RNA sequence: AUGCGCGCUAGGUCUCUGGGUCUCCUGGGGGCCGAAGCUAACGCGUUAAGCGCGCCGCCUGGGGAGUACGGCCGCAAGGC
RNA sequence: UAGCGCCGGCCAACUCCGUGCCAGCAGCCGCGGUAAUACGGAGGGCGCGAGCGUUACCCGGAUUCACUGGGCGUAAAGGGCGUGUAGGCGGCCUGGGGCGUCCCAUGUGAAAGACCACGGCUCAACCGUGGGGGAGCGUGGGAUACGCUCAGGCUAGACG
């Protein structure tokens, strides 16, 4: 457009949204398990993924994951929720610490423990 | 006597009657690190036919590059197509910063030193050109006075 | 086509041009017909006998 | 802290004879006259043609691990060197030489970087008269590095300086050897150090 | 020094008072493009010897009444009616931008 | 209507240019003329001269090439290769001294409408003046 | 599927309408090829989508959606 | 005291077993249905190191609000068309003003932060002492090319 057209108008700045609204601008927030669900993943892969339905210290109440290989979650778990997205489970958009509050972390891991939290495991 | 270097392999695919029939193309870059580049572009049904094709058209197709302490004399900008280059002077200890394929071709240009963007699109074959475009339409101080003056 | 490829390699052109030609393609021009036998015969005949006493 | 553990590993990574192990990678034993190619079990392998990253990144591991500092020391000091006057490479490579440590090794005290690190940071060596115990030091030209009075009875040090007699130390350096001595004179030049990097490269890298 | 601007007279429907619209023009901040404004400041006359139409000077001044600081020091050029009528058509116009 | 003199000079240059004509001809002004004989000092143009048509007032002007190049399209190298108008009707450019652009590292030349007459960015710089951005010519 | 106004940049050909000294020159309007040039390409090309200037109106991934709410205009359907 | 992440491409680091669309990984493309360098574990390797990863937010990459630095025939984008208000913009030649514009001097632009130099903590972080730079705005003076304004003319735009 003419130099008159921007002095007039102007340009507009572009607004970033949140795709974490559940956090309000946290890290994590810590929860109260409600439902514990295996789900389908979206098409092309087919598992059964395992899902939390978790209500927040905020007034929302948002579907979770709980990542590694075997968990302890319950119908009252108190657990911490995570950012990140899962790309096959349409709705979730949050995961879980493993072995913060209520959930521990995913036995006898050997190679990724800073994740799935797992502390050093003993040699002899 | 020339170094050669390797931009792209890429396959590309024609139709036939119930069938896909391939072919392979191949960008080079050929250039002695003196001023002289050369740019081939190469089809054919083999990799190794390609690169020999390329390194021919290079070859055939060579730029002279008018260099001083590393350098380029000033700075230009280039479109070819959709796809624009920049390429300015640099002091001495600044390196080549420029992408994978405006490096690779003012490396063997003997270009030490240059600040480089690639703007619009960014199709490899299309950057190419328009680089050797840019160093095709270089002038020195000598250039410009026999022009003007005379 | 022969004219493009002589600029293609970097060959002199000489042509006997006439109204309809490009000039700028064409190095050394002989601006004259290019029909009209008698022209074309008087052109070619001057040029080879050039060429002959030039040897 | 810095790099402990195996040395000619990095010898055969980096695919150059670097004089990391003071003597032995003299002799024929530096991993470079026996079995060349790089460690592990994929070592002896034909190996892929190395991405403009791959090259920039060997290029900085291999001039970093000839010095042996930590790698934040090391973009300290390419930082440090940029924001300066003059060719970045040239001044990186003064500033790198300007070390208390490599400063002890050139001069011949020890037969290795590690080797002078230790003795500087266990104050056998001193800086105009006094003690200065930091690797990381910076010396200055006209700056006396000499050994303590105390570890000048060191057979190690003993042997070290016996061993320089009638060797040539670096232009920029001279050595009193009997006076057990030396002095910083001038910044090293690009084409003083014998070093197989071409800083263009670290430059390169760093630029990203 | 105290602040001094020109405008020209564009109202004397007050007692002891007249509207002076100051004229401006600065450089875009942005765009560069030399943008031109316009101010109205109350100007206190006891005389009641300025009429509509007239180019005049303001001084700044200690403060007379709400939305007074500024005294006319001298009348410069007269019968610039064609500003007055600019001014009259620009604000006249908002009428024709009401939406019920 | 025409709305910008000196762009239409720069546009009416750069077209004869183009299509490798001997002469062109722009109305007559004492603005367009000192460009003129700037352009013309610094070797850009051949010449120029004021010539009279139809009973106006034109400026004639000389454009300069390369020589005839050899291969294929062996038209000669342009000596205006690019000529720009800087400050435009609707966006006045002004620059200071220390805010004059250096055009092509020296190859080229900006031409400033300064306080002391119309000069180039070289001698705009050597007087300590600075003016109207008008165009730059490389 | 091309906003308006003005200026510059080879021509060839077919038409409508004027003027002159009437094989032709000179204006205005409507088509078809095509220099330079432009474009992702198709193509445009003195009736530019070329080279420039001034002003205006719009665009910022696809759906959800020309939908919902609010406002304005209509008898209504509906329109902005 | 030596740990933490990673090894399909981005992006530096490859083999053997368990596995058989299950368990699972994932930032994107996607990998897994018995010969997986992508899953789990080992050996090896790479990167950093008393730290290494993860999540949240900002900038950049994004020339993806484009003033520097975009576009509207068919990709998203020319208003259905006129007349016209405010506004924006504007022919050639002289003269007066110096509002914009440019220049010089000067006041301000606190300290701390940023930059340079030299120094004190054994070095560094940290700090100290000097020196500049500094958008902007007052104040006094100078210039008139281009905008502005004013006065007098011209016919190439426009109108009759
Ligand atoms: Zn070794």
């Amino acid at each position: 457009p003419t130099i008159n057209q921007l002095v007039r108008k102007g340009r507009e700045k572009v607004r970033k949204k949140s795709k974490v609204p559940a956090l309000k601008g946290a890290p994590f927030r810590r929860g109260v398990c409600t439902v514990v669900r295996t789900v389908t993943p979206k098409k092309p892969n087919s598992a059964l993924r395992k899902v939390a339905k978790v209500r927040l210290t905020s007034g929302y109440e948002v579907t979770a994951y709980i990542p590694g290989e075997g968990h302890n979650l319950q119908e009252h778990s108190v657990v911490l929720i995570r950012g990140g997205r899962v790309k096959d489970l349409p709705g979730v958009r949050y995961h879980i610490v493993r072995g913060v509050y209520d959930a521990a972390g995913v036995k006898d891991r050997k190679k990724s423990r800073s994740k799935y939290g797992t502390k050093k495991p003993k040699e002899a | 006597d020339f170094e050669e270097k390797m931009i792209l392999i890429r396959r590309t695919a024609r139709m036939q009657a119930g069938g896909r029939r391939f072919r392979f193309g191949a960008l080079v870059v050929v250039g002695d690190r003196q001023g002289r580049v050369g740019l081939g572009f190469g089809k054919a049904p083999e990799v190794p036919l390609a690169v020999q094709k390329a390194g021919y058209y290079a070859r055939r197709n060579m730029v002279e590059v008018p260099l001083q302490n590393g350098t380029i004399p000033h700075e230009i900008e280039v479109e070819f197509g959709a796809s624009k280059i920049v390429l300015k002077p640099a002091a001495p200890g600044t390196g080549v910063i420029a992408g994978a394929v405006p490096r690779a071709i003012l490396e063997l240009a003997g270009v030490t030193d240059i600040l480089t963007k690639e703007l619009g699109s960014r199709n490899p074959i299309n950057i190419a050109y328009a680089t050797m475009e840019a160093l095709r339409q270089l002038r020195t101080k000598a250039d410009v006075e026999r022009l003007r003056k005379g | 086509i022969a004219v493009r490829e002589a600029r293609k390699l970097f060959i002199p052109v000489i042509a006997l041009a006439d109204t309809d030609s490009d000039p700028d393609l064409v190095d050394y021009i002989i601006p004259g017909n290019d029909d009209a036998i008698r022209s074309i015969q008087l052109i070619l005949s001057r040029a080879v006998d050039l060429i002959i006493q030039a040897r | 802290g810095r790099y402990i553990g195996p040395v000619c590993r990095l010898c055969r990574r980096e695919g150059v004879k670097l004089y990391l192990k003071g003597e032995r990678c003299y002799s024929p034993k530096c991993a470079m006259e026996r079995r060349p190619y790089p460690p592990g079990q994929h070592g002896q392998k034909r190996a892929r043609r190395p991405s403009d990253y791959a090259v920039r990144l060997r290029e900085k591991q291999k001039l970093r691990r000839i010095y042996g500092i930590s790698e934040r020391q090391f973009r300290n000091l390419f930082e440090e060197a940029s924001k300066k006057k003059g060719v970045t490479g040239s001044v990186f490579l003064g500033l790198l030489e300007s070390r208390l440590d490599n400063v002890v090794y050139r001069l011949g005290f020890a037969v290795s970087r590690r080797q002078a690190r230790q003795l500087v940071r266990h104050g056998h060596i001193t800086v105009n008269g006094r003690r200065v115990d930091l690797p990381s030091y910076r010396v200055r030209p006209g700056d006396e590095i000499a050994v303590a009075e105390k570890s000048r009875n060191l057979e190690l040090i003993r042997q070290n300086l016996e061993a320089m007699k009638g060797r040539k130390v670096g232009p920029w350096l001279s050595l009193d050897v009997e006076g057990m001595k030396g002095k910083f004179l001038r910044l090293p030049d690009r084409e003083d150090l014998a070093l197989p990097v071409n800083e263009q490269l670290v430059i390169e890298f760093y630029s990203r | 020094p105290k602040k001094v601007l020109t405008g020209v007279v564009v109202s004397d429907k007050m007692q002891k008072t007249v509207t002076v619209l100051v004229e401006r023009q600065f450089p875009h901040p942005l765009y560069g493009k030399v943008i031109k404004r316009s101010k109205k400041y109350l100007a206190h006359d006891p005389e009641e010897k300025y009429k509509l139409g007239d180019v005049v000077e303001i001084i700044e001044s200690r403060p007379i009444s709400k939305r007074k600081r500024f005294r006319v020091l001298r009348l410069v050029e007269s019968g610039r009616m064609d500003l007055v009528e600019k001014y009259l058509i620009r604000r006249q116009n908002y009428e024709s931008l009401s939406k019920r | 209507m025409l709305t910008d003199p000196i762009a239409d000079m720069l546009t009416r240059i750069r077209n004869a240019t183009r299509v490798y004509k001997e002469s062109t001809d722009v109305p007559a002004s004492r603005f367009k003329e000192e460009i003129l004989r700037i352009l013309a000092r610094e070797g850009f143009i051949k010449g120029y001269e004021r010539v009279d048509v139809d009973g106006k007032p034109y400026l004639r002007v000389y454009l300069k090439y390369g020589p005839r190049r050899q291969g294929p399209d062996p038209r000669p190298e342009q000596v205006i290769h690019h000529i720009r108008r800087i400050s435009k009707p609707g966006r006045r450019v002004y620059v200071g001294v220390k805010e004059i652009p250096r055009v092509r590292r020296g190859l080229g030349i900006a031409i400033l409408s300064t306080s002391k007459g119309v000069l180039t960015d070289r001698e705009a710089r050597k007087l300590g003046v600075g003016g109207e951005l008008i165009c730059e010519v490389w």
